[PDB]
């Protein structure tokens, strides 16, 4: 289970038994000339080895200087530090003189000798943060923008708080941060698991070490699955210390003195059992059960653990009314106008294109007025309109999250967007935007053929050389602010009393009230619909009018909120009080409220208050991706959600590890860099010792990126044999050995990697040249888990579609399992760490169906034998091991069939399907995911990506002829029908997870109907009975029979 | 009349509505079947710039209506009226008409080639061109992205070049201080070899400037082609739309006369 490569032990029964290393080049030459600029004005040039340490270079320099004129004007070598300009154009003092030349990221091969001012050395080891982020801190210090500089100052609250929580019951609190418990969501053990246990008991194996010790000692135990680590410790010490010389009382006393000097560790990885949970709840224990394994734990002295924890010791960083009461928005007596001035940088053929105009609209998620363009004036050849555009919306009815979305267009109906840009009508301080603005625009994305793009990010594109469009917002001779909460609350109380006195009735008849109309439990109906099933105007009016009854059905809220007329402050002010104390709702549902359809701050604040209550560290690291992504739709840098995620990250180092990488991953994406670097900076400043660990992971990956870059350009048209020598030569160099040798795997930080096994390292056959790497597991019980650790580093593929799909698979597995139906997916580990750069978990003992077929299959090549997979499997599992191998295969295959059909991944054939020796089947290399390759045609495809060819059908009905017709196949068809139905009762969760991914620049997810595949595939508009038939129909047609 | 109705597509589910209402404007409209009869009867869908507005048509006592204005003795009855008038009188914030009946059965173009088989051959021609176009577009979209990053690397290099030049100018300044502080002594041996250092230093500051310049000259060269890609991108984009939109109509006029849902994928 990343623990055991998901290897099942079928016998085991419990009831028995270009700009890389220097500007221009990738790899500095092994010998290099360096200019040393001396503080005496001389330049001596050293011939250095590429891997020389600054300690060595300095020493050589001050020996050579003696030979040039002006020597005695020099101090002792010790009185000095190197500085140089680095590849990000910043002069950097080199404090850590144990760094190697090839690792400073120079630009020019030259070093300047200086004596160190900025005298706070400590503070300037602050390049560490910038290294981990991939941009120097001083870039932030320079950013004029008040929002930015307010975020840096204001976020520190969160930092100081978290640092407090850690140092609470220190050291235990610290241990609990660095090594949080790995734990299932519920203690209630699913029926299928309980049952591998013989009426609730596991054999476990507690190991121990005294002197030296090259001797370790088993103490096999048999305890209830639900008995805590403390109990388990007692029982080992009890076993270990019984003796003929100790009485019974005396034994009990010795157990008391020892019980709590110890804690439990998983042998082989860096996972501990530091809190009270049933043993069964720890994910290792549960994995061992599923896999037919005996748990191996270790008894660790608390001190020798506290020993490996160092003080984190956080430091506050160096960077430590209005217009006399201001004027309220609700007073401005006018409609809205915006003046469009000019564009500068439009690129168009006067020949191909007739004309250009600016298309504009006011939006809150979707729009609050008549959309409107300016005349087609002086088109192409120097674009100038000088128009006030006139929107029909009064200024007081602008909601807090109002946006302007503009786009420059071409024109019988040539309607085509050239560039697009969006602005928040209010700023981070609630100030209505006034005066002049320059907006740099964004390029029309792959997918979007629409005219306007309000999903896109708010703010100016930070590429200077883009269509810049100048703008002019009105002026009301004062800075205008959005009203106080208390002001809005009175306006709502007023509106309410005011309704209570009418008598005529129109559409939104806000009028029975006093009783319910009873059949008017359309409300409980509307409530259950998934988020993608559009609501009709009658229903919108309806939910509004029964807004107060909706409090009875808390989870109706998403739909209520879309029934509000956000261009009506009367309505919005009321919604505000309603939200103020709506019952909080399950997080699987709050999370919709954080997508791009719900930008109001009060609504999102609610969502976060839900999460704060209900979301557990287990379920949070499950959704961490969607949570990070959703930060893009937050309007401003300082928002309640960032505070929440940040405070968890600094409070739980497993969450923080993945928070760091997900952010770091997207640092190239300019639509998010500034936001994410800032966030990363807080984190790094406060995460504590982990920074040092991150810096190491980061040092590794840059080495891997730089190395594969050389292979991919400049070492092709070379044979693999040539490439491989180059590879190995390079990893032998000291800088690489050092960089790539003792660090935590970014795929799972509980896995130490150190000591590369170069003989087990290769370039896989793929044209992208992925690196197959293999590391010694340095743990003192490697043996007991896995001696070698292997992961793949791939440079060239965008890993985040795969990443998402695997996450979906993991979530499907859980839904099925925890409902007691046992389908076995293998969501292997995938992590994007860059622009098209990533790590894929390796799974030992798995083979492409194609290989299986290639190994077994006779002399003369003609046709491939359908039975061979089955043969291959029989050979791997003789006996009654067989019957369970066929069961695993039946089950995984059933799972990977339903998930595949629902998600509509790429076509499955003999080399994206994989089998394990225990007979577990799993997919790899998903291609696109919502039938994206229907960007052409598609139109009601709903393809079956996983067709069971004879090969598979044979295996399922142990070896029958005419498998279509057996009991096993009925058994299978039943798991299929049951799993499809299970995932369908959780459709909302799945849609919401895709919604929150519209952010990410993922060509497969650009608009809510990219996502609408899922409704078809899960027959959401039908009754479940009909859906069952739909599903059978679908399977019937792809297989041509079988399913009726 | 009722099955024809021109704007009535019946059994299309929520999706192929928005997908047939994608990228028109103002007041466009069309009628649907409701999803459950434990829901409603028919759905009028509007368009209001990117936003799709859904209106329920209820059918009870022979009467068809949105709400209580039930007098409207047909489905086909109720629509006509609102193609002439606004929906605002039913519910306030609905100040649009059904002016754009866009549902025209796509016999307007499609060369009217009654063939079906010939109409399908066109479908393939256009669909290849489309894909050819989508790839050119895609190739260009990527060249653009690379070129953006390559420009910005060139910008920071230019900066790093300047920074370097400062450190070196500073350097032959620094020295003049301590250098011409020793030139005072009689010893012109040492002076000569202090001149050598000084003269390595300046022709180096020459070389470096020669190298920044050389790179600024390539930033323009790049900024040029960058402009070019944008030009050509905006020139494909409108073509990729009408090619794409004519491929939707040929696919309609086909599945108008005779579904054959499965046969189509040969021409795609």
């Amino acid at each position: 289970m990343s623990y055991y490569h998901h290897h099942h032990h079928h016998d085991y029964d419990i009831p028995t038994t270009s700009s890389g290393e220097l500007w221009g080049i990738h790899l500095m030459p092994p010998r290099i000339l360096v200019e040393c600029l001396l503080p005496n004005g001389m330049i001596v040039t050293l011939e250095c080895l590429r891997e020389a340490t600054l300690i060595t270079i300095k020493h050589e320099l001050f020996k050579e200087a003696r030979k040039y004129p002006l020597h005695q004007l020099l101090q002792d070598e010790s009185s000095y530090i190197f500085v140089s300009v680095t590849q990000e154009a910043e002069r950097e003092e080199f404090f850590d003189e144990t760094r190697r030349l090839c690792d400073l990221r120079l630009f020019q091969p030259f070093l300047k000798v200086i004596e160190p001012v900025g005298n706070r050395e400590e503070k300037i080891l602050n390049r560490e943060i910038g290294f981990a982020i991939g941009m120097p801190v001083c870039e932030f210090d320079m950013v004029k923008d008040p929002e930015v500089q307010d975020f840096r100052r204001n976020i520190l609250n969160v930092c100081k708080e978290a640092v407090d929580l850690r140092d609470l019951n220190s050291p235990h609190s610290r241990a609990m941060y660095v090594y949080p418990p790995n734990v299932e969501s519920s203690p209630e053990l699913p029926k299928h698991i309980y049952n591998k246990l013989d009426k609730g008991q596991i054999i476990v194996v507690i190991w121990v070490i005294v002197s030296p010790n090259n001797d370790k000692q088993k103490y096999t135990l048999k305890i209830n699955h639900d008995c805590v680590p403390e109990q388990v410790i007692a029982e080992a010490i009890r076993k270990k210390t019984r003796s003929m010389l100790l009485s019974s009382e005396q034994l009990k006393l010795c157990v008391l003195e020892y019980q709590g000097k110890y804690i439990l560790k998983v042998c082989g990885c860096d996972e501990y059992f530091l809190e009270k949970y049933p043993l069964s709840q720890y994910k290792y224990i549960r994995s061992c059960i599923m896999l037919g394994r005996m748990p191996n734990l270790m008894l660790m002295a608390k001190e020798s653990l506290y020993s490996q924890l160092p003080m984190d010791c956080f430091t506050m960083p160096s960077y430590s009314n209005g217009e006399t009461s201001t004027k309220s928005l609700w007073v401005i007596n006018s409609a809205l106008r915006i003046k469009i001035l000019c564009a500068t940088y439009v690129n168009v053929n006067i020949r191909d294109i007739d004309k250009i105009y600016v298309r504009t609209g006011i939006y809150h998620g979707g729009e609050p007025l008549c959309d409107n363009v300016n005349t087609q004036r002086v088109p192409c050849s120097n674009p100038r309109w000088n128009e006030w555009l006139n929107y029909d919306i009064y200024i007081p009815d602008l909601p807090r999250a109002a946006r302007l979305c503009l786009s420059i267009c071409s024109v019988k109906e040539e309607h085509c967007p050239l560039a697009w840009g969006n602005i928040n009508l209010f700023d981070y301080t609630d100030t209505l935007v006034s005066g002049k603005m320059a907006l740099n625009l964004w390029p029309v994305p792959h997918g979007l053929e629409d005219l306007l793009n309000p999903i896109g990010v708010t703010g100016s594109n930070p590429n200077k050389e883009t269509p810049c469009l100048e703008l002019e917002f009105d002026w009301f001779s004062s800075v205008v602010k959005f009203p106080d909460m208390s002001v809005i609350e009175e306006h709502a109380n007023w509106s309410v009393s005011r309704e209570a006195g009418f008598s005529y009735s129109h559409a939104g008849l806000s009028r029975d009230n006093e009783l319910r109309e009873n059949d008017k439990e359309q409300l409980k109906a509307i409530s259950t619909r998934d988020p993608l099933s559009e609501i009709t105007e009658q229903e919108k009016d309806f939910l509004w009018s029964h807004r107060h009854y909706c409090v009875t059905i808390p989870e109706i809220l998403p739909k209520l909120l879309l029934s509000v007329k956000w261009n009506s402050r009367d309505e919005v002010a009321q919604m505000y009080c309603l939200v103020k104390d709506w019952p909080p709702i399950k997080p699987e549902q709050a999370m919709e409220l954080l997508d791009c359809n719900y930008p109001d701050p009060m609504v999102r604040g609610f969502a976060v208050r839900c999460l704060e209550k209900y979301l557990t560290d287990d379920k949070l690291s499950q959704y961490l991706i969607q949570l990070v992504q959703v930060l893009k739709y937050e309007q401003y840098l300082d928002n309640l959600l960032v505070r929440f995620l940040l405070k968890k990250a600094l409070t739980n180092q497993r969450i923080g590890h993945f928070f760091f990488w997900h952010l770091k991953s997207e640092m190239h994406n300019k639509t998010v860099s500034q936001r994410f670097g800032l966030l990363l900076e807080s984190y790094c400043r406060a995460c504590g010792m982990y920074l040092k660990h991150l810096n190491r992971q980061v040092e590794a990956m840059e080495k891997l990126i730089n190395l594969t870059d050389i292979l991919k350009q400049e070492k092709k048209d070379e044979t693999q044999k040539v490439q491989m020598k180059f590879l190995v030569e390079q990893m032998r160099r000291p800088d690489f050995m050092d960089a790539l040798q003792g660090f935590l795997s970014p795929l799972n930080p509980a896995h130490q990697l150190g000591n590369l096994r170069l003989e087990e390292c290769r370039i896989m056959s793929s044209a992208k040249r992925p690196l197959w790497l293999n590391w010694e597991n340095p743990d003192i019980m490697s043996e007991l888990l896995f001696q070698n650790n292997e992961i793949i580093f791939k440079n060239g593929d965008d890993l985040r579609q795969d990443m998402l799909t695997l996450q979906i698979i993991r979530i499907m597995e859980n839904i099925w399992q925890n409902q007691g139906l046992d389908l076995r997916m293998l969501p292997y580990g995938c992590l994007s760490i860059g622009d098209c750069v990533g790590l894929i978990e390796v799974v030992r003992n798995s083979h492409t169906i194609m290989q299986i077929q290639c190994k077994g299959g006779l002399k003369g090549a003609l046709q491939f034998n359908s039975h061979t997979l089955h043969q291959w499997l029989k050979d791997k599992n003789k006996g009654e091991i067989y019957d369970a191998a066929i069961d695993l295969f039946t089950r995984s295959c059933a799972g990977y069939c339903v998930a595949t059909f629902i998600l509509g991944i790429g076509d499955r054939h003999n080399s994206n399907i994989m089998v394990k020796d225990d007979g577990q089947l799993f997919h790899i290399d998903f291609g696109h995911f919502l039938d994206h390759k229907k960007k052409k045609f598609g139109y009601k495809r709903e393809r079956v990506p996983f067709v069971l060819t004879q090969d598979f059908l044979i295996v399922i009905s142990k070896g029958a002829q005419e498998c279509t017709k057996t009991r096993e196949f009925e058994r299978f068809q039943e798991m299929c029908y049951k799993a499809y139905l299970a995932i369908r009762q959780h459709a909302n969760l799945f849609i919401n997870l895709f919604s929150m991914m519209l952010g990410s620049g993922m060509p497969e997810l650009q608009s809510f109907d990219d996502i609408a595949y899922i409704r078809k595939t899960l027959a959401l508009d039908k009754t479940e009975q009909e859906a069952l038939e739909y599903f059978m129909k679908q399977m019937n047609d792809a297989h041509h029979g079988g399913w009726t | 009349s009722l099955q024809d109705a021109e704007w009535y597509w019946g059994d299309i589910s929520r999706e192929e509505v928005n997908e047939k209402l994608r990228d028109t404007a103002d007041g466009t409209f069309l009628v649907r079947d409701a999803s459950t009869k434990m829901h409603g009867d028919y759905t009028l869908t509007l368009r209001k710039g990117g936003n799709n507005k859904l209106i329920k048509i209820f059918h009870r006592d022979g009467k068809y209506g949105f709400s209580d204005p039930l007098t409207f003795s047909s489905v086909v009855e109720l629509i006509n009226h609102y193609r002439n008038e606004s929906l605002a009188q039913y519910n306030p914030k609905l100040d649009v008409k059904l002016l754009y009946p866009v549902s025209k059965y796509q016999q307007d173009q499609v060369v009217k080639e009654d063939n079906i088989e010939a109409v399908g051959k066109k479908l393939h021609e256009y669909n290849t061109q489309f894909q050819e176009k989508s790839r050119e577009y895609d190739r260009l979209y990527e060249e653009y992205t690379r070129t953006s990053q390559e420009i910005q690397m060139k910008r920071t290099a230019i900066e790093a070049f300047n920074e370097t030049i400062k450190i070196f100018e500073e350097q032959c300044q620094t020295q003049e201080r301590y250098s011409k502080e020793y030139i005072e002594k009689f010893n012109e041996k040492e002076i000569q070899r202090i001149m050598h250092n000084y003269d390595k230093l300046k022709s180096r500051i020459s070389e470096i400037i020669d190298s920044r310049r050389r790179l600024e000259e390539d930033l323009k060269k790049q900024a040029a082609e960058y402009r070019e890609i944008d030009k050509r991108m905006n020139s494909i984009k409108p073509d990729l739309i009408q090619l794409r939109k004519t491929r939707d109509q040929y696919l309609m006029w086909l599945t108008q006369k005779g579904v054959r849902q499965k046969k189509l994928n040969e021409w795609l």
